This record gives structure tokens, C-alpha cells and sequence, in this order.
């Protein structure tokens, strides 16, 4: 069972400025078998069901804008925003796919 | 019109049993795991189980188990999550998301919610 | 004589993984109805003429019936690989037979997408030629054992074609029979006009 405990609780943002988000596992999430970190960001707008946004650390789903990257190594992960838009309100949740517990971090609450 | 249609909001006395249905529409639907993961007001996303169509093997979280049932029907292609013993936290959104069965040669790397219903609130 | 009705117009046809086997003996086959069919997509035969399959003799023939995809059509046929000529269906090196495919969109498929077919991608070690398996064991991938528990580094080895009217040729169902021929010490049994 993987607790992932996510740091801004509330990121409270000006659009234009960077946003960084981090999350943090009590264990590592890189597999030596196939060399790739399991951490998926997923964004909830108000009254919307959750969107992928990020998958295996690195890369953007289908239909997501280019403003957005993830990042990080061993434990700590970031999700970066370079240019926050009126959008991207919401509620951010990384969640990780190693041991099958299945476990969505607290969550992070971006207003403007 | 790709979608995941749900079933309406129940509402359950406490001790009763509440099932939820996930029809996949634009889609085949036995080549996607179906996960169930719930939003209680106010908390996180709860992880419950996953079900796959070809099989019919579940794999719950362990707080669930002995309470959480998951069926397949692929002739009318419907997932369905039945929780008993129903008690006042349980009142929550249940959403019903895909997950690619396998997409490479690990068929570990897929496994992203690439989908996600609008959600069944259960009370 | 012998019954061509059972195995090419069917009802319903096996899945690949388990493919339907008959043994006909005792024949005097009329192959100018299958040759020249007008309706099979691939006719391929390998060691035996087409036209020459009226003249030789043998003592038993196998017809091999299943359903796969469309552009896995030209892995039946020896000597090859892929996702379904080492896991679900192998033709042997030396192999003397006939190969018939025809499209089966017609019948095979389901607005709703047809679950009824399956096909093998995974397992332990390449089939021996002419080799069926079934079982539903749960594959190992990783060094920690499952015990018919599902999960990451452990899966269920049969997957479902998602057969549609909207979907290409090259997706779309097809059926393949192979005629395989026997010919052992005891008497040649099975052959068509003199
Ligand atoms: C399998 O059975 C079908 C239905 O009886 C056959 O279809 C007919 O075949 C004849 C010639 O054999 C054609 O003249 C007809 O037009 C076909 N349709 C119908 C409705 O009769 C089919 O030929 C059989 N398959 C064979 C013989 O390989």
C-alpha cells in the first residue's frame, strides 16, 4: 500500500507565471525491469469527471494542450505549468500503478 | 459519441446494496480493463476494483473485499459494480473508467484512465 | 461424397485457439467446386498442385477450421511467425496442404462488436507444430509467482476481437480452413475423379 502524500494543498496561481506541483511516494515508483516511473496526473474540473493529463511521468494524453509537463525522479514528482490559463482550474491528483492498492494522492487545489 | 453511459442516482437505506452499470457506446468494449473509483464529497478518488471482460477475474482493494461484486455482459457489453452492506459513508460518485488491456509487449505501460464516466451519486 | 458442408459453410466456426479439427476418410473429393469456388480469397497449397490434387492419393485428410483477423491471413502458411503463427496455430516446415481464407464479414460480426472469438498472445514457449492449447492459466511475466491471481506481471493469456460492420478489410473476419493429407502404410483411402 502506496501513500502518496502531494505538497501545495492549495496553489492559488496568476496565469502567465509557472505553477509547480509536487507529489511524493513512500516507495519508489521506477521499476529496474522496464525503466519507467508509473505516475499519472489527472485534473477534475468543478462538477466534470477527472481528465488524464500525464502518464509514465513524461508524457501528455491525447488532447491535452501543450502548456502542461510532468517531471521528477525516484519519490519526488512535479507537475509544471509554464503558462497558467484561465482553465486550469481544478483539482490535480497523481496517482500511482506499481502494486494494485491503487492509490490517488490527496489531491491539489489550483484557483485563481 | 465515443462514451460510458451510467445508470441514474440511486438512493439506498443503510444496510441495503446498491448496483451501479457502465455501458461502454463507440468502442470495443473487451479490449479495456473496467476500473470502478469513487469520489466521496469532500475526500480524494477511492480506488475499488477492476474487472476484466474477457475473464471476469476481479481484483479489489482490500478494504472492499466481501462487500464489492463485478460482473461482465458482453452481449449487451455492461460492467456492473454491486456493494452490500451499504453504510452513510458510502455515499459518494462511483465513476467507471478504461484502461487499455494491453498496448505493447508488457502490457503494464498502458494502463492509464483514458476514459472516464460522467458518474452514478449513490446515497 | 464426403461432407465439404461441415467444414466450409458452417454455422459456427471455433476461435483459433481452439480450432475445429475433422478427419475425412473414404472420399472421392470434386475440387473443381473449391478451386474454382469464385468466392475464397487465398487458395494457397504448398507441396501439392491445385491442379494436380484430383491425381495423387492419400490415406487421411485433417481439415483445420478457425476465424482470424484479416491481415493474419498470410501467417498461415509454413514456416512463419507472429502473434498467431507461434501461440495459436503453427503449419509445419515440411508441410503439404492447402490453405482457403474467405471473408466472413457478413456472418462473423455484431453492431455491438462480436465477443464470441478469441485469440492466444501469450506464452511460455512457441508451439510444437500441429498443437492445441486451452488452458486458461494466468501467464508469468515477472519473477514473483501469482497464484491465479490477476495482475501487474501476471495476465489472462485470451483476448476477444473487436469485430465490426464500420471496420476495415484488413480488420475484418475471416475464415481459414487448412487440408492437411496423410499418407502411411496403410491404404490410400481418400482422393477425388479418376
Ligand atoms: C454451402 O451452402 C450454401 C447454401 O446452400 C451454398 O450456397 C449456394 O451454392 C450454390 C453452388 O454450390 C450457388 O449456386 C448458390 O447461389 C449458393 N447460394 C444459395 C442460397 O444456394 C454454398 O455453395 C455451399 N458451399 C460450398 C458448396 O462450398
Amino acid at each position: 500500500d502506496i501513500q502518496m502524500t502531494q505538497s501545495p494543498l492549495s496553489l492559488p496561481v496568476t496565469p502567465g507565471e509557472p505553477a509547480s506541483i509536487s507529489c511524493r511516494s513512500s516507495q519508489s515508483l521506477l521499476d529496474s525491469d522496464d525503466g519507467n516511473t508509473y505516475l499519472d496526473w489527472y485534473l477534475q474540473k468543478p462538477g466534470q469527471s477527472p481528465q488524464l493529463l500525464i502518464y509514465t511521468l513524461s508524457y501528455r494524453a491525447s488532447g491535452v494542450p501543450d502548456r502542461f509537463s510532468g517531471s521528477g525522479s525516484g519519490t519526488d514528482f512535479t507537475l509544471k505549468i509554464s503558462r497558467v490559463e484561465a482553465e486550469d482550474v481544478g483539482v490535480y491528483y497523481c496517482m500511482q500503478r506499481i502494486e494494485f492498492p491503487l492509490t490517488f494522492g490527496g489531491g491539489t487545489k489550483v484557483e485563481i | 459519441q465515443v462514451q460510458l453511459v451510467q445508470s441514474g442516482a440511486e438512493v439506498k437505506k443503510p444496510g441495503a446494496s446498491v448496483k451501479v452499470s457502465c455501458k461502454a457506446s463507440g468502442y470495443t468494449f473487451t479490449g479495456y480493463y473496467m476500473h470502478w473509483v469513487r469520489q466521496a464529497p469532500g475526500q480524494g478518488l477511492e480506488w475499488m476494483g477492476r474487472i476484466n471482460p474477457n475473464s471476469g477475474g476481479t481484483n479489489y482493494a482490500q478494504k472492499f473485499q466481501g462487500r464489492v461484486t463485478m460482473t461482465r455482459d458482453t452481449s449487451i457489453s455492461t460492467a456492473y459494480m454491486e456493494l452490500s452492506r451499504l453504510r452513510s459513508d458510502d455515499t459518494a460518485v462511483y465513476y467507471c473508467a478504461r484502461v487499455p488491456y494491453c498496448s505493447s509487449t508488457s502490457c503494464h505501460r498502458d494502463w492509464y484512465f483514458d476514459l472516464w464516466g460522467r458518474g452514478t451519486l449513490v446515497t | 461424397l464426403c461432407p465439404f458442408g461441415e467444414v466450409f459453410n458452417a454455422t459456427r466456426f471455433a476461435s483459433v485457439y481452439a480450432w475445429n479439427r475433422k478427419r475425412i476418410s473414404n472420399c472421392v473429393a470434386d475440387y473443381s467446386v473449391l478451386y474454382n469456388s469464385a468466392s475464397f480469397s487465398t487458395f494457397k497449397c504448398y507441396g501439392v498442385s491445385p491442379t494436380k490434387l484430383n491425381d495423387l492419393c492419400f490415406t487421411n485428410v485433417y481439415a483445420d477450421s478457425f476465424v482470424i483477423r484479416g491481415d493474419e491471413v498470410r501467417q498461415i502458411a509454413p514456416g512463419q511467425t507472429g502473434k498467431i503463427a507461434d501461440y495459436n496455430y503453427k503449419l509445419p516446415d515440411d508441410f503439404t496442404g492447402c490453405v482457403i481464407a474467405w471473408n466472413s464479414n457478413n456472418l462473423d460480426s455484431k453492431v455491438g462488436g462480436n465477443y464470441n472469438y478469441l485469440y492466444r498472445l501469450f506464452r511460455k514457449s512457441n508451439l510444437k507444430p500441429f498443437e492445441r492449447d486451452i488452458s486458461t492459466e494466468i501467464y508469468q511475466a515477472g519473477s514473483t509467482p501469482c497464484n491465479g491471481v490477476e495482475g501487474f506481471n501476471c495476465y489472462f493469456p485470451l483476448q476477444s476481437y473487436g469485430f465490426q460492420p464500420t471496420n476495415g478489410v484488413g480488420y475484418q473476419p475471416y475464415r481459414v480452413v487448412v487440408l492437411s493429407f496423410e499418407l502411411l502404410h496403410a491404404p490410400a483411402t481418400v482422393c477425388g475423379p479418376k
